[PDB]
């Protein structure tokens, strides 16, 4: 599993819990949606982009 | 002893170096997380920070901007790695914080700083899935002003027939760069779409890291500075060539790979780009 489209619209807390069940060594970083980010590819990382309510606003994916 | 990372050889930068051209007097802004100016294999000429809580552009709290800068311009000496354009005047334009993210206004402010400070080349190893009018206006202004603007295509892989190139790469004024490995195969993460322009090495790329270290990173972030460095080599051999001409020289001399949706025009070849007469190999 490398993408979690089912987490869009869920809380950041539930997204973290779910991603860590599937990928327990994931390095999760929470970022505001609508920011610009570095474009290196990190197989261990999952960025979670959240709206101002702290809900997931974009499909989480490994990288 | 110095090592030449395979990607520097793969784009044919040593052919420019042997002609005597290494990017001297070309100003390249690395618009990124900063650049560690204490690294002995880098020479940072100047810069500025647009990150409100990190006012020093010469401290890189992430590592990414230092890695990207070493692909552009790691020094030609007896240590570390060799950059594509090892004599370039390298500018640290910090618009991303420690966590690798920045607000659109910070990126725009760095592009405006680069224009005001007469940068010849901008590298943006960065992106997001949405554009904005103000972002498009800043890149378009830099290009209208004569700057060669290079960006990572993104690491969003494929999504059927849909483009997955992010912004600012997706804007026509910006050269969007995808990632291949040492065998010229597209990296599985490399974004795709009709906006993909050219490819460059983006897998297991050795470069400079903060605190006098080196390491291998992956990403379209790593491919973009090969193209920004190639633009600096070309301008050092042809100092009057416009950004229009530098961009076309790179596009018109790639080694064609697969379908353009996946590979754009193919792998850049700076040797062929810096000749007067251009064709694909
Ligand atoms: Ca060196
Ligand atoms: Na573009």
């Amino acid at each position: 599993k490398t993408e979690w489209p089912e987490l869009v619209g869920k809380s950041v807390e539930e997204a973290k819990k779910v991603i860590l069940q599937d990928k327990p060594a994931a390095q999760i970083i929470v970022l505001p949606v609508g920011t610009i980010v570095t474009k290196e590819y990190r197989i261990d990382r999952v960025r979670l982009f959240v709206d101002r309510l702290d809900n997931i606003a974009q499909v989480p994916r490994v990288g | 002893a110095q090592s030449v990372p395979y990607g520097v050889s793969q784009i044919k930068a040593p052919a420019l170096h042997s002609q005597g051209y290494t990017g001297s007097n070309v100003k390249v802004a690395v618009i990124d997380s900063g650049i560690d100016s204490s690294h002995p294999d880098l020479k940072v000429a100047g810069g500025a920070s647009m990150v409100p809580s990190e006012t020093n552009p010469f401290q890189d709290n992430n590592s990414h901007g230092t890695h990207v800068a070493g692909t552009v311009a790691a020094l030609n000496n007896s240590i570390g790695v060799l950059g594509v354009a090892p004599s370039a005047s390298l500018y640290a334009v910090k618009v991303l914080g420690a966590d690798g993210s920045g607000q659109y206004s910070w990126i725009i402010n760095g592009i405006e700083w680069a224009i005001a400070n007469n940068m010849d080349v901008i590298n943006m190893s960065l992106g997001g899935p949405s554009g904005s009018a103000a972002l498009k206006a800043a890149v378009d202004k830099a290009v209208a002003s004569g700057v060669v603007v290079v960006a990572a295509a993104g690491n969003e892989g494929t999504s059927g027939s849909s483009s997955t190139v992010g912004y600012p790469g997706k804007y026509p004024s910006v050269i969007a760069v995808g990632a291949v490995d040492s065998s010229n195969q597209r990296a599985s993460f490399s974004s795709v779409g009709p906006e993909l322009d050219v490819m460059a090495p983006g897998v297991s790329i050795q470069s400079t890291l903060p605190g006098n270290k080196y390491g291998a990173y992956n990403g379209t972030s790593m491919a973009s500075p090969h193209v920004a460095g190639a633009a600096a080599l070309i301008l050092s051999k042809h100092p009057n060539w416009t950004n229009t001409q530098v961009r076309s020289s790179l596009e018109n001399t790639t080694t064609k790979l697969g379908d353009s949706f996946y590979y754009g025009k193919g792998l850049i070849n700076v040797q062929a780009a810096a000749q007067h007469h251009h064709h694909h190999h």
